[PDB]
């Protein structure tokens, strides 16, 4: 069973966590602080927008992985279909994925 | 030369990557038209059979026999 | 526990009321990777492990995506979460009484429905399919193919050609 | 079921035993000695670790969040522990449909563990090493699954059980030179100890998925992390390697498995000493940039090979 | 030296040599010849079906 | 009665075992602070790991002179830590100022900010001397939890 | 039939998120991606029991195109917020 | 002085420029740099355990 083979792994894993969650115990003060890491009061407190920088590369990602999806037959596929066909359409959207990304040599980004 | 030779040298230069890019990419296309070994490929990948065969009424045919070891139809013998 | 994909198909609605009832793109994003991941379940209990699994190739990384514009653009001023708002969970709770309510008429007898046809019962009669192939077997087990759709290869690959210059000119 | 449970609890131990070679090998390689006083070489400190940080520590976030937060480390294990399953080995723990899809799926799944870290803690400092470690993993995992399909369309379909006896006389990284080369780097796409790596150890920038964790939840994210390094150790070891199959005898098989993937375990942290960080503007520069018209053009070449001569399971 | 470092290499040609041998092993008990079968596609699932009902009744797979 | 005063020695002994040091970079002594990693005198594995965040430390090593503008920031960082925590100041700052002491900006001896369990007089503070403050440490820590 | 109005009520919930506006405009581009998710489990089904092999390439394309409009919706999102300071449904000029 | 940190271009033509794209394509070099820590690693280490052994000082 798959069902019983990723339950038993998960339930396990939580059960760990119970543990280092119940047995220290002895004081919680107002020691905790937001930021941490290096010190100090947080300048920027809760959150900000930020932003930017990586806008553009973030964008073309989602665009490229519905493509090597549509790659995802070419092994798989190519068992009972003509080749010569085939050929012709299987490179043919290899090679627009070249040009799509010859066109994001012009003016990468900001990144 | 203008451009075979004088600007060959340039990408291997400055960023060398780019001829390995076209050269081995180039090369996926002009092969598999020129060469003569593509159509033996796609003769096995038709023999290979994925469903059950079909018997069909006799009357009258030609190249075809019992299902026992017998020259019929073609058969494939390409290479062993 | 003769049910398989029934089960699956309630966790699946449970995390789309996290869309209507808005939680925030953090919490509603959770909704794609918890009702997303089990959805891919009720796919791949009906057959086609490609098909199944496709599923969980996109929509986790478009996800991320999508969660490089949750610490991103116009959320980052407060976390607003769905057990907080009096408008958001007032939405929830009407929420669950679509779902909920409605597996209260499943168990004895056919449940009631907005739509004409009846649900009925059907644990065997959920798969509804017979062995048949055996051999190269399944509809989803030959599903993607370039041949006989050759016009459809040409332009879904137009339209990711396009895309990528259209982003270009409104940045 | 007894085989998940007889996979989790001496796996654990080796993620466990991972920490002396993580500054035994490491050490060795920096000219220092690393475990000696705890054990006889120092063997008794890695099961120290699990008394030290699980029992004793206590910490909870301050500002925190509800929910989330202590719902990373239990997505950080539960999906990277869960990978050992689809694994073939000698024999493989219900044999997939499909094998890599399943691998490359949970993979993906598991960078969530560093990305609902982010908001951990409401606070900015925290979400700044989860922002560096989106784009330190999203680029790669483009390659990731093209340099896979250029693999796979020369041997076999995604079933992983194929991948073993396809390789019988000579091992796969002959045929793909330089495609094995990229499975040195791609492989170092999750949070890594690692040169290229992502936004996880310290060195710059404050501590991905670390700062925002205790100890409790921070001891199970490292439990995951260094899991990663192993899994990706053996899958190197399935696609690349091989050597023999032998079906009759299984003994024979574990003891030479064991030993190719063992020399690859030492080889990222032998890159970890070696190397400094790519910076996060430069990385991806390195993919997408210069080695993603490269992978294609070996991708383009690979879907020719088997229609040039006969190569179709 | 690496007689401090092969300690840390056999400590770990033990805990990973378990996940090998544990699932091979365990095919003694578990069915009747030190073997599971690979299912994939119907075809093959089928024959263990079949195997199942003829006199083996509560055993899925056995010989004769 | 016998299992139960073993066990609280048990969870000592990971204390006993390894103790990871806070990277403070506050003066000179912190450069020998370095030198504990240095394979010559060295602590790495033998009982100390170098991480930094002071969220997964157990030991925190005040490594030279604080201030009044510092006074603040140190304090939350030992309230950061795990409740399991030791303080060592390491070198004459850490003690009361090296000089200073009569200076009006260092705050005298760190225990006016964050206690302090063991104590290391050195001013550089030589790596031989500084492995008693690890090797100590270890040494004072022997019961805890008696009912 | 069964497995069906289990989906469709999951999709009746998501038409109205997509009709619903709170504050950020982000919600939209969820429900696009989630209506998107309802319609392939439907079409998975109803392929896969009435056997097509051919027609069980159609959500595959499908699956292409659900993120087509919605990698193009999400980069509309950055230039709004560059125009302005956050992206609000609340926030709008023309009339 | 001057010593002269730049080398201004070591390639020139032919045999100069292809061995120096031949290490950027690849790595080459980046091997050579693991090599150097792999004989790093065969030597023994100069390390002194504290409660049995001591270092070195002066009168
Ligand atoms: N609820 C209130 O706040 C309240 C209201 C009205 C009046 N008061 C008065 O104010 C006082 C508040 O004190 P508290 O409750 O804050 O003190 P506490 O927290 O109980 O601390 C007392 C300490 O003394 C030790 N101790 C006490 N009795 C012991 C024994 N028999 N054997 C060994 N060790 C012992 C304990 O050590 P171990 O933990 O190691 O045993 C403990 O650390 C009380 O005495 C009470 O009369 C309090
Ligand atoms: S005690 Fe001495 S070595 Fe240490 S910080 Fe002060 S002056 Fe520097």
């Amino acid at each position: 069973n798959l069902m019983l083979a990723l339950l038993t792994n998960f339930t396990l894993a939580t059960l760990l966590v119970i543990i280092a969650f119940w047995l220290p115990q002895l004081n919680v003060y107002s020691e905790k602080t937001s930021p941490y890491e290096c010190g100090f009061d947080p300048m920027g407190s809760a959150r900000l927008p930020f932003s930017m920088k990586f806008f553009l590369v973030a964008i073309t990602f989602l665009l490229f992985d519905l493509e090597i999806a549509l790659l995802l037959p070419l092994p798989w596929a190519s068992q009972t279909a003509n080749l010569n066909t085939m050929l012709t359409m299987a490179l043919f959207l290899i090679i627009l994925l070249a040009v799509s990304l010859a066109y994001e040599w012009t003016q990468k980004g900001l990144e | 030369a203008e451009r075979v030779a004088a600007f060959l040298k340039n990408v291997w230069a400055k960023e060398p990557v780019l001829v390995a890019s076209f050269a081995i990419a180039g090369l996926a296309v002009i092969l598999p038209t020129l060469s003569p070994y593509t159509k033996y490929s796609l003769m096995i990948n038709x023999x290979x059979x994925x469903x059950x065969x079909x018997x069909x009424x006799x009357x009258x045919x030609x190249x075809x026999x019992x299902x026992x070891x017998x020259x019929x139809x073609x058969x494939x013998x390409x290479x062993x | 526990m003769l049910y398989i994909v029934f089960i699956l198909s309630v966790i699946f609605v449970m995390g789309f009321v996290g869309f209507s009832s808005k939680p925030s793109p953090i919490y509603g994003g959770l909704g794609l990777i918890v009702s997303g991941g089990v959805g891919c379940g009720i796919v791949l209990n009906f057959g086609g492990s490609f098909l199944g699994l496709m599923v969980f190739l996109i929509y986790l990384g478009g996800m991320m995506v999508v969660f490089g514009y949750t610490t991103a653009m116009a959320t980052e001023q407060y976390p607003e979460i769905w057990l907080s708002n009096k408008a958001v969970l007032g939405a929830f709770v009407t929420g669950l009484l679509m779902e909920f309510f409605m597996v209260y008429y499943v168990l004895k007898d056919k449940e009631v429905e907005v739509v004409f046809e009846f649900n009925g019962l059907g644990d065997w009669v959920i798969y509804d399919t017979g062995d048949s192939g055996f051999f190269s077997e399944e509809a989803m087990g030959i599903a993607a193919l370039y041949s006989y759709g050759t016009w459809l290869v040409i332009v879904t690959g137009w339209s990711l050609l396009i895309g990528v210059v259209v982003i270009m000119e409104i940045t | 079921m007894i085989n998940i449970l007889m996979l989790i609890i001496p796996i654990l131990l080796a993620v466990a035993f991972l920490t002396l070679v993580e500054r035994k090998v490491l050490g060795y390689m920096q000219l220092r000695k690393g475990p000696n006083v705890v054990g006889p070489y120092g063997l008794l400190q890695p099961i120290a670790d699990a008394i030290k940080l699980f029992i004793k520590e206590p910490l909870r976030p301050a500002t925190s969040s509800a929910s989330m937060f202590i719902l990373a480390p239990i997505m950080a294990l539960g999906l990277a522990l869960t990978m050992w399953i689809p694994l073939p080995m000698p024999y493989p723990l219900i044999n997939m449909n499909l094998g890599v899809l399943f691998m490359l799926a949970m993979s993906s799944l598991a960078v969530y563990s560093i990305l609902w870290s982010g908001w951990a803690s409401n606070s900015k400092y925290a979400l700044i090493g989860a922002l560096r470690a989106v784009a330190q993993t999203i680029s790669y995992e483009v390659t990731l699954a093209i340099i896979l399909l250029s693999v796979l369309l020369m041997s076999g379909s995604f079933t992983l059980s194929t991948l073993i006896t396809t390789q019988e006389q000579m091992w796969l990284i002959l045929p793909a030179w330089p495609l094995a080369m990229m499975w040195f780097i791609s492989t170092l796409a999750e949070t890594n100890r690692a040169p290229f790596d992502l936004t996880e150890g310290e060195s710059e920038l404050v501590s991905g998925f670390n700062v925002e964790y205790a100890a409790g939840p921070f001891a199970l994210f490292f439990m995951a992390e260094y899991a990663n390094i192993i899994m990706m150790n053996i899958f190197t070891a399935i696609l690349f390697l091989g050597t023999s199959h032998n079906p009759h005898m299984p003994e024979l098989y574990t003891i030479n498995f064991t030993i190719k993937s063992l020399l690859l375990t030492m080889s990222f942290l032998w890159i970890r000493a070696s190397y400094p960080r790519f910076r996060y503007d430069q990385l991806m520069h390195l993919l997408w940039k210069n080695f993603l018209p490269l992978t294609l053009a070996l991708c383009m070449w690979h879907v020719s090979l088997p229609i040039l001569t006969s190569g179709i399971p | 030296m690496w007689f401090e470092v092969l300690p840390g290499i056999a400590v770990m040609g033990v805990c990973l040599f378990i996940p090998g041998m544990a699932t091979a092993r365990i095919h003694r008990f578990s069915n009747g010849g030190k073997e599971k079968r690979v299912a994939h596609y119907p075809y093959q699932w089928y024959l263990m079906e079949r195997d199942r009902r003829v006199s083996g009744v509560n055993r899925s797979y056995v010989s004769k | 009665e016998y299992v139960v005063a073993k066990l609280d020695d048990l969870i000592n002994w990971a204390r006993r075992s390894s103790l990871w040091p806070m990277t403070f970079g506050l003066a000179c002594c912190a450069v020998e602070m370095m030198h504990m990693a240095a394979p010559r005198y060295d602590m790495d594995r033998f009982g100390v790991v170098f991480r930094a965040s002071p969220r997964q430390s157990d030991v925190m090593i005040v490594a030279g002179t604080l201030t009044n503008k510092m006074a603040p920031a140190l304090r939350k960082v030992y309230d950061q830590m795990p409740e399991p925590r030791y303080v060592v100041s390491m070198g004459s700052c850490a003690n009361g100022g090296g000089y200073y002491h009569y200076s009006y900006s260092v705050v005298r001896g760190c225990d006016r900010i964050v206690p302090v369990d063991i104590y290391v007089p050195g001013c550089p503070p030589t790596a031989e001397a500084l492995l008693y403050g690890i090797l100590q440490l270890q040494k004072k820590i022997k019961r805890e939890k008696r009912l | 039939s069964m497995v069906y109005m289990n989906i469709m009520m999951a999709f009746t919930v998501s038409l109205v998120g997509l009709l619903m506006y709170r504050s950020h405009l982000m919600s939209s581009l969820l429900c696009l991606e989630g209506m998107m998710l309802s319609l392939f489990v439907m079409a998975a089904l109803t392929i896969l029991n009435s056997h097509f092999t051919l027609a069980s390439m159609m959500p595959i394309i499908l699956l292409v195109f659900a993120a087509c409009e919605a990698a193009l919706g999400l980069s509309l999102l950055v230039m709004v917020s560059n125009t302005y300071g956050t992206d609000y449904v609340q926030n709008l000029n023309l009339l | 002085t001057y010593k002269y940190v730049n080398l201004r271009e070591p390639s020139m033509d032919m045999k100069s420029v292809t061995d120096r794209a031949a290490q950027t394509l690849l790595w080459t070099e980046l091997i050579r740099g693991l090599g150097m820590t792999l004989s790093y690693l065969f030597r023994e280490p100069a390390t002194i355990n504290y409660p049995f052994e001591k270092g070195p000082l002066s009168p």
